[PDB]
This record gives C-alpha cells, sequence and structure tokens, in this order.
RNA sequence: AGGGAAACAACCCAGACCGCCAGCUAAGGUCCCAAAGUUGUGGUUAAGUGGUAAACGAUGUGGGAAGGCUUAGACAGCUA
RNA sequence: UGUCGGCUCAUCACAUCCUGGGGCUGAAGCCGGUCCCAAGGGUAUGGCUGUUCGCCAUUUAAAGUGGUACGCGAGCUGGG
RNA sequence: CUGAAAGCAUCUAAGCGGGAAACUUGCCUCAAGAUGAGAUCUCACUGGGAACUUGAUUCCCCUGAAGGGCCGUCGAAGAC
C-alpha cells in the first residue's frame, strides 16, 4: 500500500474542484481532466491530496492504489503532458505529419494514413521519428501502440516501428 | 386443500401457517383443519379472533 | 431499391451492337403507374407508396374497391402493388414511369415463374436415377432411401421429396438495362426474366450492385 | 357441511402494477406467479382461475446476480435437423426485454389448460407506462 | 505458446500470472518460455 | 401394496380386515411447479462449485503453530 | 429382429483434410514443423479384385476421421 | 493501453481497445391458427308484432344489401 500512502504533491498552478466523488483538475495548455471514484474510496482535500478507504476488504485495498496513480497522471498531464517517441528502422520507411492526419509508408503496396483523435498532436521532427504528444497517459499510449501494430519490429533486421527505448531481440539466419 | 387455505388466511392477519399451528397447540385450541379452513372463507371475523389468540400465546 | 414500376413481360429478342456482339434482351412494357395511396409513419407504422396499373372494366371492380380508387382520382386498373420506399414524396394521383431508370443501371426483376405441375425428385431436386439395366426392378426414377433404422426412426423435416415445381415468385438480381424507350413505354433488359409472356413483373433498382 | 369451492362465475379479480427496476429476476417471478394463481386468498381452489392481474412496467431493468448476465443461455429448437438455437441474457434484453420475465414466470406455472389461462393475466412492458389506466392498477411492493 | 497441464518457471525471468482464471507464464528473456493452462 | 429416491422388482421408511371431508409421526422435506420456515444465530465459497474425475500444476482465499533477516538500515526497485 | 459389398438418399460429432485467424521455431525469402481457435461451405476419375481395404495411373485447394441395427433389401441389386 | 493488490513487474482486480468463412443482421423465399388470431383504405345494411324463465332470450310476418358461390367459355394454372 506504499503507493496509497504517498501524497500527490500538486504543482503550483493548478485547481482542484471536488463536488462529491466526482473530481477534476484544472491546468494550462490543456485542462479538464475528469473522473469519478468507486464508493469505496476516500479523498481528503488539503494543501495536498490524500487517499484512504472506507472498508477493509481486499478489493477496496487494491483500488486505493489505482486511484492514487490515476489522479497523479491527471495532475501531471495538465501541467506537463505526457509524450511518446516512435522510431522507424528500415530503408524506404518514413512518416510525415499533416494537421490531424499522419501518413506512414511502411513498405506496403499503398501508403497508409492514420487519423489522430482530438487531444493528442503528432509531429515528426525527422522523416524517421514520430513524436506523440497529449495530456493523458492512457490516450497517448493507446495511439502510440495503434501506430506500432502497423508494422511491429522483426528480429532478423529490426525493420518496423519501435519505441525509442524498447529492446528488440535479435537473431541470425541458420 | 385445507392447509393451503389456512395458510392464505393466516398471512392476511400477519402469521404463517406453521407459526399459527404452534400457537394453537400452545394455548389450548384444538379445532380441526376442516373447520379452520371453513372459517377462513366465510366467518372471517371469527378466524381473526382465533389468529390473534394464537399470536397472544407468544408463538 | 424501394421504388420501381410494374410491367408486363413481352418476350425475348436480341439487339446487335456496332461492334458485332449480340445482347440477349427481354422486353418489358411499363404502362405508366398511378399512385393510389401514400403510407406514412404517423398513419401506418411503416412508410411506402401504393400503386395501380392497367385497365379494369367497371363490372369487375367492386363497390368497396371503386371508392378506394376514387379517393385519389385514379380510375381502376388491374391489380394493386406496394413499394416500400425509404425517403420519398408522392401525392395521390401521381405518375411513375420508366423515366426513373437509365442505361447501365443494374436492376432487380421480380416475377412469378412458370409452373410445372407435380414434379419428381429428378426434375425438382436434381437427383440421379438408378440403373436402367443390370437387373433393376421398377425402380428407375424413384428416390431411394429416405432415412435410417431405429435411431431416429422417423423422416427428418425438410427432406427432399417430389411435388409441385412452383409457380412461385423469384427475383433475378443485377440485370443491366440496355435501353429505355420513354415514348413507347418500354424497358429493354439484358438477360432472362422469370415467368411467362404477359405476366406481371416488378422492376426495382439493384439490391446489391456495388461492383 | 361440504368444503367450499369457488365458482368461476363470481371470482373477484384486481389489478396490480409492479416495477421490475432493480429486482432479481427469480425472486420477482415467484411472487408474480403466486398472485396469478390465487395462493394469496382463502378462496383458492386447485381447478379454477382465481388470481389477480399483474402489470410489469420496467422490464428491461431487471437484473441477475453473479456472472449470469453473460453466461445464462436460452435454447429452443425449430424442428429441422441441427435447429438448436441459442441466445443469452445480455443479448435478449436488447432484442426482446419482455420475453425475459415472461419466460421466468411461465416455467413456474402449471403446464395444462388452466396454467395457460393464468399466464394470460400478465402484462409486461418495457417503458414506464402501460395502456391499462382504465383498470386503475394498484401499487405492489415486490 | 506451449499448452500443458504442468506449467512452471524455466529461468529467472519467467513470471507466473493468473489472467481471466488461467495460469500463465510470461518471460521477458526468451519468448520460448510462454506457457498456458496448467 | 403405501410414502421417499424425478421416472426406477431386490435401496430407505413401513407390513394394506372395511368405512370417515378427524388428529400425531417415520424416511424425506418446507422460493414456484407442489403440502409445509424467502425461520433465527456464527462462519465458508464466486467456482452456477453446489449439479460427474486421476497423477500432477498454480502469488485463488479462510484459520493455526512456529521460524529466518530488520533503524549497526531488512525485501524489491534505481546509480557505480 | 433378413447378416458382406455396390447403387440412391442422407443426418450428426470434432479428435480439422482444404479454405479462415494466431503463438513458438534449429522461422532470412519461397517452402515447412508443431501447438491453439474455428464445423460456414467444399472434400477425385479409372486399372485389378465379390470385395470394404490395398497397390498402381492421372488429377485436385483438398481428395478428413468417426457415430447413425459396422444408417439405408415393406428403396433397388445379388457378385461374396 | 492505462494499473494496483505486491515502491518493481503485470492485458485485469476497477476502467478503455483491436480481433476470424463460426454467432446476430445485411441477400432470397414463406410467414397473424403469432387463439398474443396485428394494421391501413374503402363499401353495405337505419321494419314491425307477440311470448317470457325479463336480457349476448324465444317465436311470427316483411325485407335480404355489400358480396360469395353454383353454372358456362377457358388458361404458359392444374392429379381432384
Ligand atoms: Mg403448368
Ligand atoms: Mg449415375
Ligand atoms: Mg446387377
Ligand atoms: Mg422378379
Ligand atoms: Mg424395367
Ligand atoms: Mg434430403
Ligand atoms: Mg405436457
Ligand atoms: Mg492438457
Ligand atoms: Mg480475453
Ligand atoms: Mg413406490
Ligand atoms: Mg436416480
Ligand atoms: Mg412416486
Ligand atoms: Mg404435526
Ligand atoms: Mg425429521
Ligand atoms: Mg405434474
Ligand atoms: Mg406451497
Ligand atoms: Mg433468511
Ligand atoms: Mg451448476
Ligand atoms: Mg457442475
Ligand atoms: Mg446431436
Ligand atoms: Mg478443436
Ligand atoms: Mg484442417
Ligand atoms: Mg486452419
Ligand atoms: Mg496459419
Ligand atoms: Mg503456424
Ligand atoms: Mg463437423
Ligand atoms: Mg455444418
Ligand atoms: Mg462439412
Ligand atoms: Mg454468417
Ligand atoms: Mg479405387
Ligand atoms: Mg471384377
Ligand atoms: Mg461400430
Ligand atoms: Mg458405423
Ligand atoms: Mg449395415
Ligand atoms: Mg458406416
Ligand atoms: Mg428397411
Ligand atoms: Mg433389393
Ligand atoms: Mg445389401
Ligand atoms: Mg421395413
Ligand atoms: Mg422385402
Ligand atoms: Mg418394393
Ligand atoms: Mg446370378
Ligand atoms: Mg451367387
Ligand atoms: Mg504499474
Ligand atoms: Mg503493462
Ligand atoms: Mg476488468
Ligand atoms: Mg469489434
Ligand atoms: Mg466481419
Ligand atoms: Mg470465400
Ligand atoms: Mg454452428
Ligand atoms: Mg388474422
Ligand atoms: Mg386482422
Ligand atoms: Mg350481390
Ligand atoms: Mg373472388
Ligand atoms: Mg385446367
Ligand atoms: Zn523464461
Amino acid at each position: 500500500s506504499r503507493v496509497a500512502k504517498n501524497p500527490v504533491k500538486l504543482p503550483a498552478g493548478v485547481e482542484i474542484k471536488l463536488a462529491g466523488q466526482q473530481l477534476s483538475i484544472k491546468g494550462a495548455k490543456g485542462a479538464l481532466e475528469l473522473k469519478v471514484h468507486p464508493s469505496v474510496e476516500v479523498i481528503q482535500d488539503s494543501g495536498e491530496l490524500r487517499f484512504a478507504a472506507r472498508n477493509g476488504d481486499q478489493q477496496t485495498r487494491a483500488m486505493a492504489g489505482t486511484t492514487r496513480a490515476l489522479v497523479n497522471n491527471m495532475v501531471v498531464g495538465v501541467s506537463q503532458g505526457f509524450e511518446r517517441k516512435l522510431q522507424l528502422v528500415g530503408v524506404g520507411y518514413k512518416a510525415q505529419a499533416k494537421g490531424q492526419v499522419l501518413s506512414l509508408s511502411l513498405g506496403f503496396s499503398h501508403p497508409v494514413d492514420y487519423e489522430l483523435p482530438a487531444g493528442i498532436v503528432a509531429e515528426t521532427p525527422s522523416q524517421t521519428d514520430i513524436l506523440i504528444k497529449g495530456i493523458d497517459k492512457q490516450l497517448v499510449g493507446q495511439v502510440a501502440a495503434e501506430i506500432r501494430d502497423f508494422r511491429p519490429p522483426e528480429p532478423y533486421k529490426g525493420k518496423g516501428v519501435r519505441y525509442a527505448d524498447e529492446v528488440v531481440r535479435r537473431k541470425e539466419a541458420k | 386443500l385445507w392447509i393451503a387455505r389456512i395458510n392464505a388466511g393466516a398471512r392476511q392477519n400477519g402469521l404463517s401457517y406453521s407459526r399459527l399451528i404452534a400457537g394453537l397447540k400452545k394455548a389450548a385450541i384444538e379445532i380441526d383443519r376442516k373447520v379452520l379452513a371453513d372459517l377462513a372463507v366465510n366467518e372471517k371475523a371469527a378466524f381473526t379472533a382465533i389468529v390473534e389468540k394464537a399470536k397472544a400465546s407468544l408463538a | 431499391m424501394t421504388i420501381g414500376v410494374v410491367g408486363r413481360k413481352c418476350g425475348m429478342t436480341r439487339i446487335f451492337t456496332e461492334e458485332g456482339v449480340s445482347i440477349p434482351v427481354t422486353v418489358i412494357e411499363v404502362e405508366p403507374n398511378r399512385v393510389t395511396q401514400f403510407k406514412t409513419e404517423e398513419t401506418d407504422g411503416y412508410r411506402a407508396v401504393q400503386v395501380t396499373a392497367g385497365e379494369r372494366r367497371a363490372s369487375r371492380v367492386t363497390k368497396a374497391q371503386a371508392g378506394h380508387f376514387a379517393k385519389a382520382n385514379v380510375a381502376a386498373g388491374r391489380g394493386v402493388w406496394e413499394f416500400r420506399l425509404g425517403e420519398e414524396q408522392y401525392a395521390a394521383g401521381d405518375q411513375i414511369t420508366v423515366d426513373l431508370f437509365q442505361a447501365g443501371q443494374m436492376v432487380d426483376v421480380t416475377g412469378e415463374s412458370k409452373g410445372k405441375g407435380f414434379a419428381g425428385t429428378i426434375k425438382r431436386w436434381n437427383f440421379r436415377g438408378q440403373d436402367n439395366t443390370h437387373g433393376n426392378s421398377v425402380s428407375h426414377r424413384v428416390p431411394g432411401s429416405i432415412g435410417q433404422c431405429q435411431t431416429p426412426g422417423r423422416v427428418f423435416k425438410g427432406k427432399k421429396m417430389s411435388g409441385h415445381l412452383g409457380a412461385e415468385r423469384v427475383t433475378v438480381q443485377s440485370l443491366e438495362i440496355v435501353r429505355v424507350d420513354a415514348e413507347r413505354n418500354l424497358l429493354l433488359v439484358k438477360g432472362a426474366v422469370p415467368g411467362a409472356t404477359g405476366g406481371d413483373v416488378i422492376v426495382r433498382p439493384a439490391a446489391k450492385a456495388r461492383g | 357441511m361440504k368444503t367450499y369451492t369457488a365458482k368461476p362465475e363470481t371470482v373477484q379479480r384486481d389489478w396490480f402494477v409492479v416495477d421490475a427496476a432493480g429486482q432479481t429476476l427469480g425472486r420477482l417471478a415467484t411472487e408474480i406467479a403466486r398472485r396469478l394463481r390465487g395462493k394469496h386468498k382463502p378462496e383458492y381452489t386447485p381447478h379454477v382461475d382465481t388470481g389477480d392481474y399483474i402489470v410489469v412496467i420496467n422490464a428491461e431493468q431487471v437484473r441477475v446476480t453473479g456472472a449470469k448476465t453473460t453466461d445464462k443461455m436460452y435454447y429452443h429448437h425449430s424442428g429441422f435437423p441441427g435447429g438448436i438455437k441459442s441466445i443469452n441474457f445480455e443479448k435478449l434484453i436488447a432484442k426482446a426485454p419482455e420475453r425475459v420475465i415472461e419466460t421466468a414466470v411461465k416455467g413456474m406455472l402449471p403446464k395444462n389448460p388452466l396454467g395457460r389461462d393464468m399466464y394470460r393475466k400478465l402484462k409486461v412492458y418495457k417503458g414506464a407506462s402501460h395502456p391499462h389506466t382504465a383498470q386503475q392498477p394498484q401499487e405492489l411492493k415486490i | 505458446m506451449k499448452v500443458r497441464a504442468s506449467v512452471k518457471k524455466l529461468c529467472r525471468n519467467c513470471k507466473i500470472i493468473r489472467r481471466d482464471g488461467i495460469v500463465r507464464v510470461i518471460c521477458s528473456a526468451e519468448p520460448r518460455h510462454k506457457q498456458r493452462q496448467g
């Protein structure tokens, strides 16, 4: 329960509105993060934020730690949004960003285009790197993972779309 | 058939069949099931007095 | 789909293109249809239009059916048909002609096929006959086995046996319109159309089409 | 002195309305079946129809406990070989909500000509309203 | 993936987890150590 | 023979002289079919287990008696 | 309670032969091996023999395995 | 994917996704005897008297419509 006993340490410029279980965080360059909590959870507003549990059951104990981590991501996101890196390995593989349409040529017969939902923005500083930006961890990591299943990496040469820190297992032909 | 009809009549007065028979044996009453089922249908005001007699036996 | 015309099969013919190929064609005569009733959601549930075509002598139209044809000043015709329309407007007394079709324009033709009275299983279900020699006894075009022993010990529902090659309604899909004769009220269609000559056929836009 | 018997010509019947909006499927149906038969009246005879009329309004909001929402299955055969057909609780609430309560109540009634007259007195709807305001049904708590 | 009735670790990096009521082994080191059932 | 075990000679209860629109019990039972507790108190299970199974496998969960490290800094992470 | 094989007509199981979706590979590609999910639809013609089977010849995406009185003679045959 | 119980890890415990010829529709046909017998448009019929066991009653006279059938000529409809 060491995660549930840690505060959130809310940054300087934010706002916390608590009307019942429904909770929100307000911030800059992106705001309006909302979620509600199961009726088995405690949140104690102060100069900080703290989490407890109504009950002693096992499920209530496990869900207290999820609430602490979920709110923490909400707190960071409005202040410092989360960001994911994708790298492209292989000749003739390149990606270019155009507003809300990301086009990828990944060796198929036909180049494919990915549509970026509201929220996130992608921009490619290079022709082999993708930069996914956003305000929530779950949506940013979902779209990054949706851009990877187009061509997940190969062990023999590493060709495909990979995370910028993902280790790719390699091997050689017999 | 008599039991199923005393059961229906006792619950309108707030008592189950098995709790009624326990109270009736407890107080002294020994009326048949055939006569109890007849009072339940027709002499409802007499059945009510018997039922509240069985409750008053603390059973 | 959802809106078409009612016509009469006139027969088969051919037309020769300029490049020499011959197109097998069925002629369909569509006398202009007359809108008889308009069915909407707030009156009927579903949404459709009702249509009549042809000509009927006054002695064969009954009193109830004549006052229905007189609510909309339409005059009685043979038969009455209903087309379940999607989103269209039609007032009572309107005209519907072949001019809602073009060339190309894959269409579906609905008709009632020819009737073969009481057919055997070879003709109806494409069974194969037993021997014509080699000792076979009075069992040449008969079906054969129709079940198993004690287990089930009954004939299963839907078993294929003989009787009545239907004069039922069938539709042939994705037929190509070759020519539309507005002035003569004709509709030249490539292929074969169910039924005999002079029968009623329903012509509607292609249900599938796509490719 | 002979035991009283109910004549089917002078049987008193009342209308009730019950709200199936969070109630367990099986514990709601046992009480419904008890009223449809007359087991709540002292005039009950096993061969006449002496129960009341029941109206159920919020059919689609009935619930089951445990994992029965996705695992409870409904089967029926069509008469043709390999004609067994299936559906579950989740999909039948979307398709035909009223069939869920009628099926539960129907299996708790006798399977004979009288058990089908008692089933004829049950009206199940999926909204919050019924067309039977002319009969003025009363409120029945479970 | 290897489907057996006796699933168990094969090296240090193997990991016994239970997912939708099924015991599984997931290994970061070798993709050959994946197991199901058991 | 009768009641129970769904139906079910050989299992459980019990041995039919006749009649009764009287009562008490046995085996088995008491949410509806279908007579009788949606009875009371303290726990277990989440598997529809209950309502078919073996070697063997598993951080499923309840209870109990003891151990090894540990503010001279324990166990996991992270930096050499 | 008519017993092998052939013919006609079938129906179900999945322990899947082809087509469909996947994990591992001693998986470079084209091919494969093995395991998992999947029963919608398909799934040879002949020479020899009474043969089921089998062996040959030429095909096919493939020429599945079984239950049904080793399905089927008040449906046929009658080679054994 | 996000994520704890169990500072890590973890597709799951709360929450959110992708995914097959199998399943429900989409295509074609039958279909209110679906006794739960549904709906729409239009058409027809607007007289007396008596007996009562006193209203979903019985009889007498007059009036029988909308329509259906018999009959006849037949049909790419058909054993009847
Ligand atoms: Mg004919
Ligand atoms: Mg042949
Ligand atoms: Mg012969
Ligand atoms: Mg002979
Ligand atoms: Mg002959
Ligand atoms: Mg058949
Ligand atoms: Mg029966
Ligand atoms: Mg196994
Ligand atoms: Mg899953
Ligand atoms: Mg016995
Ligand atoms: Mg038994
Ligand atoms: Mg018995
Ligand atoms: Mg007793
Ligand atoms: Mg006892
Ligand atoms: Mg029975
Ligand atoms: Mg009872
Ligand atoms: Mg209780
Ligand atoms: Mg069970
Ligand atoms: Mg079981
Ligand atoms: Mg079967
Ligand atoms: Mg399988
Ligand atoms: Mg296969
Ligand atoms: Mg396959
Ligand atoms: Mg494959
Ligand atoms: Mg494979
Ligand atoms: Mg199969
Ligand atoms: Mg099949
Ligand atoms: Mg098959
Ligand atoms: Mg399908
Ligand atoms: Mg051969
Ligand atoms: Mg030979
Ligand atoms: Mg055998
Ligand atoms: Mg066999
Ligand atoms: Mg045989
Ligand atoms: Mg066989
Ligand atoms: Mg036979
Ligand atoms: Mg024979
Ligand atoms: Mg034979
Ligand atoms: Mg026979
Ligand atoms: Mg014979
Ligand atoms: Mg014969
Ligand atoms: Mg001979
Ligand atoms: Mg011989
Ligand atoms: Mg985590
Ligand atoms: Mg993870
Ligand atoms: Mg979950
Ligand atoms: Mg989907
Ligand atoms: Mg699909
Ligand atoms: Mg295909
Ligand atoms: Mg199937
Ligand atoms: Mg009808
Ligand atoms: Mg009707
Ligand atoms: Mg007339
Ligand atoms: Mg007529
Ligand atoms: Mg004729
Ligand atoms: Zn391993």
